[PDB]
RNA sequence: UAGUCGGGUGAUUAGCCAGACUCUAACUUAUUGAACGUAUU
């Protein structure tokens, strides 16, 4: 009854308080009003409360974050449970481990909330009945259980999707009601009052596609706020959308002359920013207009290149930086900075394209730019996991069949560690290929050494000659096979003054 | 790997008989005491620092259940399948993952000694010893592939690193033996031998440093 | 209710009898099991012998809520169909309904609270009674017992 | 460090003070029905 609600609601709780606004809302001329005063105005402040902390960062009263996901007969995984960070969750493991299955079914569990904040009563995506459910599961369906947090008075979002396998007579329903009720607090309370909204991105493999400018008559609208959500848990964001809201920006400021200030030219230099401190390469972008078909350039170490000439790596780190800085902006309009505003964005691959001095600062860079994004991502290499702390990192056991109930840390530090360490304990790979022959040189020597006394003959010869002429002179395996010459040259010198005086 | 001294039996481990009284039942709180003196808190059959741990018995319960209860057959061992099954290394891979052995086919440390049967390289791989022929080589070979001393990354890794991580060390204190008079290296020699006793792999430093 | 206890008596007497032996006691009330055990690492395993259970006994018609499968210690909150247990292992109704309850006697002191807030915390102090008696004479001490008298019970 | 527990103060669901805990790990729920507490009786 309504005293229920307001007993919950002034205890804080996020629910009972929009419950209370509705219905008093409902009284157009009756009890409640129309911003309720009391009931809305405590759900407007539930989402729009902060402070900035010691570092300058706008921080939500009221974080949003997904805290677990369930995955039952999802794929590979008969009954797997993940425990994702509140900032940071990075998942590793080899090929076919299902990495992607785990963002894929992020998204697909996000896709509901984007659309319940775009309409009401929205459909969401939903499991595929071909290819979702395990192959040699006995039940014939599967389940994507999540749990999302956003505040104190919200603690629990529980959704699970659902979908039973082709041509079976009992089908299974999914449980979307609680995200449809958050999304429906969102839309109706940003409907009264403009409020910062959250921002939903996935970036797949499915994007680094070829760029043309070929969307002129593309249908939609880039200026229009809820663009931000458009194709928005595709896996390839829309970089089109991107630079056409960017030339309708640069227009919008170059054609110009509450405080007569162009709010436009404050999102392209926000947007500008970003781009310029996130992507290493490049150092400035901007709109050209003479040659009068429109064009962006960036300066790629210091050349004035267009979009369409960058590189596979340049421009697909680009597309992803962009989208996600111009999707921040739209849906954040009354943020100092945009890009402090709360969502979460699950990145695929994080280091495709790029080399292994990108990859030493692109989780730094991404983190710094967008500190209130929680970020799901997955990644095949040690350099970007040595900038990651370990509590992030849910790795694959080497021996996984599917049948793992909780994803771990690995038992390593690699926040600041070696690549070689990172690689042979966390990664499980040996950091000297076993395939190649003279990877086992040095110990093949170390034995022949051995086998004899310490010393050198024809046959340890002739292998120390070949690691000279393979390895070189500057290399450090001669260096390592010199080190164990000398020393077992010592041992011995050692050993005849010791057996000498030992009879 | 290191020899291993026995000591008295513990009191609680004659009070169970094997057969009727099943090995879930004891308490293990009180037979780790005695399986920490032996083994200084390192894993009896690679040497590592015993973060996660069990109690493993070298002749398995369930071919052998007259063994059960035997402080001579308990040994102190790395991993853990009460805290989920991520170790293919030691009595973990013994029981579950090479299959196919003989408890007479691996050295005991227990009682054999292991430094004559085994040779720790300094590039992180150990080999049975020089000279070894017959059965003592395929007692070596059977202990390094059931007990996965070379195989998993992780200890041939850790091992590696560990061994030449004090390779400038042993260089420096070897190079100066013409410097020094024989008693002043010798007491070096033993300083940095006995220092080696806290470190995690017990024989891979020793046979670095040693003759 | 009675049909629906006596459905899981055989689920009830299994589960009990594969759960002592490992040190864990087991409890359920009608839809909510509750599993506890001073040993580490030993309740992990406990879903899916429930799974298995399920399956055996009723088939696909029972299962488990795996989005309710909620793993706790010391270190969280810790509450069992409705009752927080403390730190100190003693029954409590939590920091949070305590000064709820502490609010609403502060505001009938003061003559703020109308009838039906008055017989909700009367109701309220009646089931604290019952699951935290010693709040009852924290009360008392905060409130003054003739405060206590005239809002509770007098006869 | 978080997070959690909650003894006190507090016109009191907030703020603060003292103390304590940490299995990879709570998310407080549902009536009129059933049982429990309480009141009439
Ligand atoms: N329906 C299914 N049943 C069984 N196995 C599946 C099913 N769908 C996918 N898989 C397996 O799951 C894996 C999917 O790989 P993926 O999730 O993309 O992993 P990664 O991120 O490591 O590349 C493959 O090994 C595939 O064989
Ligand atoms: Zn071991």
């Amino acid at each position: 009854m309504t005293k229920q609600y307001e007993r919950k609601a002034k205890g804080g709780n996020l629910l009972s308080a929009f419950e209370l606004y509705q219905r008093n809302s409902d009284k157009a001329p009756g009890l409640g009003e129309m911003l309720v005063g009391e009931w809305f105005e405590m759900c407007r402040d539930y989402i729009q409360d902060g402070h900035v902390d010691e570092s300058g960062i706008f921080r939500p009263d009221n974080a949003f974050y997904l805290r677990r996901l369930t995955l039952k007969d999802f794929r590979r995984f008969s009954l797997l449970e993940i425990k994702l960070e509140e900032d940071l969750t990075v998942i590793i493991g080899n090929n076919g481990k299902g990495k992607t299955s785990i963002l894929y079914a992020i998204a697909k569990t996000l896709s509901w909330f984007v659309a319940n904040i775009l309409k009401e009563g929205g459909s969401g995506q939903r499991l595929s009945e071909m290819t979702d459910i395990k192959n040699d599961a006995e039940d014939r369906y599967s389940d994507v259980s999540s749990t999302f947090f956003f505040g104190k008075g919200l603690k629990s979002v529980p959704i699970r999707l659902s979908r039973s396998a082709l041509g079976t007579a009992e089908r299974r329903d999914s449980e979307v009601k609680p995200a449809k009720d958050l999304a429906d607090i969102w839309r109706v309370i940003n409907e009264v009052n403009t409020i910062n909204l959250p921002t939903f991105a996935l970036y797949n493999v499915e994007r680094s596609q070829p760029f043309n400018r070929n969307i002129k008559d593309n249908t939609g609208r880039r200026e229009e706020r809820f663009d931000a959500y458009s194709q928005t848990l595709g896996g390839a964001g829309r970089f089109d959308h991107f630079v056409e809201w960017y030339i309708y920006l640069h227009k919008r400021t170059v054609s110009d002359i509450s405080s007569r200030v162009l709010t436009e030219s404050v999102q392209k230099s926000i947007v500008e920013k970003a781009i310029c401190s996130v992507v290493p390469s490049i150092s400035n972008i901007w709109v050209e207009m003479i040659t009068g078909s429109d064009l962006v350039k960036v300066t790629n170490d210091g050349h004035d290149v267009t979009i369409d000439q960058l590189s596979d790596g340049q421009r697909v780190f680009l597309s992803l930086v962009a989208d996600l800085a111009r999707r921040m902006v739209m849906l954040n309009p009354l943020l100092e900075n945009p890009l402090e505003g709360r969502g979460i964005v699950l990145i695929d691959q994080i280091e495709l394209h790029l080399h292994p001095k990108w990859q030493q600062e692109v989780i730094l860079n991404l983190r710094s730019a967008f500190p209130n994004i929680q970020f799901i991502i997955t990644t095949h290499s040690p350099i970007v996991l040595s900038t990651i702390e370990k509590r992030c990192i849910r790795e694959f056991e080497p021996n996984d069949d599917g049948d793992q109930s909780f994803l771990d840390s690995p038992d390593m530090q690699t926040k600041g560690s070696e690549n070689a360490q990172i690689l042979e304990q966390v990664m499980n790979v040996h950091s000297t290929p076993p395939g190649i022959a003279e990877s086992h040189w040095l110990g093949n020597f170390e034995l022949l050494l051995l086998d004899n006394s310490g010393e050198l003959d024809n046959h340890s010869q002739v292998l120390y000659d070949q690691i000279k002429a393979h390895f070189g002179i500057d290399s450090i395996e001669l260096k390592k096979a010199d080190s164990l010459i000398r020393i077992n040259k010592m041992k011995n010198k050692l050993n005849k003054i010791r057996a000498e005086k030992g009879k | 790997m290191r020899e291993l001294a026995r000591l008295e039996r513990p009191e609680i481990l004659d009070q169970y008989i094997a057969g009727q009284n099943d090995w879930m039942e004891i308490d293990q709180s009180a037979v780790w005491p005695k399986l920490t003196e032996m083994q200084g808190g390192f894993c009896a059959y690679c040497e590592c620092r015993l973060n996660r741990c069990h109690i493993e018995h070298f002749r398995p319960r369930g071919k052998f259940p007259a063994l059960t209860f035997i402080w001579n057959n308990l040994f102190g061992s790395c991993g853990d399948s009460r805290k989920s099954g991520g170790w293919s290394r030691c009595g973990i891979y013994k029981d579950n993952g090479a299959g196919a052995y003989n408890a007479d086919d691996l050295i005991k440390p227990d009682e054999e000694n292991p430094d004559d049967y085994l040779l720790f390289l300094t590039t992180g791989e150990v080999v049975p010893a020089i000279g070894l022929t017959g059965r003592a080589l395929k007692k070596a070979q059977e202990t390094i592939r059931v007990f996965n001393l070379n195989g998993d990354i992780k200890l041939f890794g850790s091992r590696r690193t560990a061994v030449q991580a004090i390779m400038p060390n042993v260089e420096y204190l070897y190079t100066l033996l013409e410097e020094f008079d024989e008693d002043d290296w010798n007491e070096m020699l033993r300083d940095e031998l006995e220092k080696i006793e806290s470190d995690e792999y017990k024989t891979a430093l020793k046979h670095a440093w040693t003759f | 209710p009675v049909i629906s206890n006596f459905c899981m008596y055989e689920f009830d007497n299994r589960i009990h009898a594969a759960c002592k032996k490992v040190e864990i006691t087991y409890t359920r009330y009608a839809d909510d099991l509750t599993f506890s055990s001073n040993i580490p690492d030993v309740l992990k395993a406990v879903p899916s012998t429930l799974e298995v259970l399920l399956k055996d006994l009723f088939g696909s018609a029972l299962r488990l809520n795996h989005s309710k499968t909620v793993f706790s210690s010391k270190a969280h909150n810790r509450h069992v169909t409705g009752i927080t247990i403390n730190n100190e292992e003693t029954l409590s109704l939590g920091r949070d309904r305590k000064r709820f309850i502490k609010h609403l006697i502060n505001q009938y002191k003061y003559g703020l609270l109308d009838n039906e807030d008055k017989a909700y915390l009367i109701g309220l102090l009646a089931f604290a009674s019952h699951i935290e008696p010693s709040f009852i004479t924290r009360m008392n001490e905060k409130y003054s017992l003739e405060l206590m008298e005239r809002l509770r019970g007098q006869r």
